[PDB]
């Protein structure tokens, strides 16, 4: 048209000149078809990149950005804008002052991720993402919300953008936004840029250490279901990496209670979370089991029947909180108060699988600690059920998902605990497992050893069955772990031999 | 008393493994389209 020979004299302007002619194209960028006419003067396109990179003069800025984002609206808009090196000019803008150039900047850079083939690259290279990274502490939560965004673009499926973002201390800032805003749409970006950084291995320790779990655990009560979903997910992935952290009380609390839920795959994770969140930290495991949450676990067993995706972690949870921790007792006397026995022992039975009977028997492990669990226990047949699937797995190793070894210890191991009462005694070698028993002293794994030794300790008391052990020729094998590297082997081997020459 | 005070707690070490849809929220939920509005704001109050 006559609008291109207008647009000619627009390009020049190379003085204190520029300032007005920036205002005027500016202005004309607001037309639908004057966007047009300044589509094919790349010539214009590229003087107004050229002039917003350079010019210092404020308003002068703003009115070239803001001619860029009219143009990025429609497809061929974008591809100039791309061709004409607006992005690492963009890229640039994004440490202004003026919020009004910010905007600008940050709207149009997603429009081209989104859209723009070449743009993630190029962003990327522009040095993007650690601009964006430190825009984070920005107060516009539409802004954030973009700007988060926009980071979330550029990290899917590209590692080396995760690192990046990482390295920029990316992480310390998302999370600050999660502990602050309660905006839906900015936590739900936030909490995305999150999951994607959550399954990268060095992002994890990172999103921890800076207080990751604690505050997507303030957002599992939100309205906004979408939310809640990639706070729980982001959890669980993080939660093995979690174990060390202090604050958790909010969230163990929370997790306890969304155990209620009547959402299927809510529950699921709930238990993972809170299987890992109850490894070892001694002080997560009183906290879980002051909000009820040994009550809390049985009752999500008893629901879940033989969905074992339930069952096994929170099983595993139920474990973790029967040891090692002051309240350990009162958990274990909480399970047999609140009917956990008999679910629990049924769990040995199939259909179950054997990682869930892995974890199983170690909770009868824990739970025969308890001297008013070992009648009770006994009552449920956790004995004879407990002396075949180590006879089983014995048979199994003399020639998966599991490895019997530890089904062989786990099982020994447990029997070993319900050794402490008489009657159980009785019972145990009525089964006729003392031969079993010094044939296992033999094993070439120590913790099968041990474990072996400990049963034929606890039965050796009783005088009868310190002479059967004697006969089944115990004493050499006994004599010889004496010498055990092991620890613990060698510290029942003497036991054992103490107790069968006694008189 | 337990004598194996130093036995450790096992991590299970979760990922983005299994079907996809137990990794969800079991509910239905439908609440771009979604950023498009609030890019729409911030260019207004930019004047």
């Amino acid at each position: 048209r006559a609008i291109p020979e207008l647009t000619k004299l627009l390009n020049d302007e190379d003085q204190v000149v520029v300032n007005k002619a920036a205002v005027m194209v500016h202005q004309l960028s607001k037309k639908e078809a004057s966007r047009h006419a300044i589509m094919r003067s790349p010539q214009m396109v590229s003087a107004i990149v050229r002039t917003m990179q350079n010019t210092n003069d404020v308003e002068t800025a703003r009115c070239t950005a803001g001619t860029l984002h009219n143009l990025s609206h429609h497809r061929e808009g974008l591809l100039a804008i791309f061709k004409s090196g607006g992005i690492p000019a963009l890229v640039k803008m994004l440490g202004s002052p003026v919020d009004s150039v910010l905007f600008y900047a940050i709207t149009t850079l997603h429009n081209l991720l989104l859209h723009q083939e070449g743009a993630k690259m190029a962003v990327r290279l522009a040095g993007g993402l650690q601009k964006m990274v430190a825009l984070l502490n920005k107060t516009n939560v539409k802004f954030l919300a973009i700007t988060t965004d926009c980071l979330q673009i550029l990290a899917y499926g590209n590692q080396e953008s995760k690192l990046i973002i990482l390295a920029s201390g990316g992480p310390q800032a998302l999370v600050n936004i999660m502990r602050t805003y309660t905006y839906e749409k900015l936590l739900w970006t936030t909490s995305r840029v999150l999951k994607v950084l959550s399954v990268c291995s060095s992002n994890k320790p990172a999103i921890v250490e800076a207080g990751g779990m604690q505050a997507l655990g303030l957002h599992l009560t939100d309205p906004s279901q979408r939310l809640v979903q990639n706070c729980l997910w982001t959890l669980r992935n993080l939660s093995d990496a979690a174990t060390k952290q202090e604050g958790m009380e909010g969230l163990l609390g929370t997790l306890v209670q969304l155990l209620g839920s009547d959402d299927i795959n809510v529950v699921t994770c709930a238990a993972g979370i809170l299987s890992n969140l109850t490894c070892n930290n001694y002080k997560n495991k009183m906290m879980v089991c002051q909000v009820g949450g040994i009550e809390a676990l049985v009752r999500t067993v008893l629901r879940a029947g033989d969905r074992e995706d339930i069952t096994e972690p929170a099983i595993c949870a139920l474990r973790h909180l029967t040891s090692r921790h002051q309240e350990a007792e009162m958990a274990q006397n909480a399970v047999r108060l609140h009917y956990g026995l008999p679910v629990v022992v049924k769990l040995l039975h199939p259909p179950s699988h054997w990682p869930l009977i892995k974890a199983t028997v170690g909770l009868i492990r824990n739970l025969a600690l308890c001297p008013a669990n070992h009648a009770p226990l006994r009552e449920q047949g956790a004995i004879p059920r407990l002396v075949q699937l180590l006879v089983r797995a014995h048979q199994d190793t003399q020639r998966e998902g599991v490895r019997m070894e530890e089904i062989v210890e786990g099982c020994t191991g447990a029997l070993h605990i319900l050794a402490r009462d008489v009657h159980n005694r009785i019972v145990i070698r009525g089964l006729n497992t003392i031969p079993l028993f010094v044939q296992l002293l033999y094993s070439p794994i120590e913790n099968i050893q041990r474990v072996a030794a400990g049963v034929l300790c606890e039965l050796a008391q009783d005088k009868e069955a310190a002479e059967a052990i004697e006969a089944e020729g115990a004493t050499a094998p006994l004599t010889e772990l004496l010498h055990s590297r092991n620890e613990g082997v060698a510290t029942y081997a003497a036991a054992v031999l103490f107790r069968m020459s006694e008189d | 008393g337990d004598p194996e005070l130093c036995a450790t707690d096992e991590m299970i070490p979760f990922k983005d493994e299994g079907d996809p849809q137990k990794e969800k929220i079991f509910a239905e939920i439908s609440h771009e389209g979604d950023l498009a509005d609030i890019k729409s704001s911030l260019v207004n109050e930019s004047e």
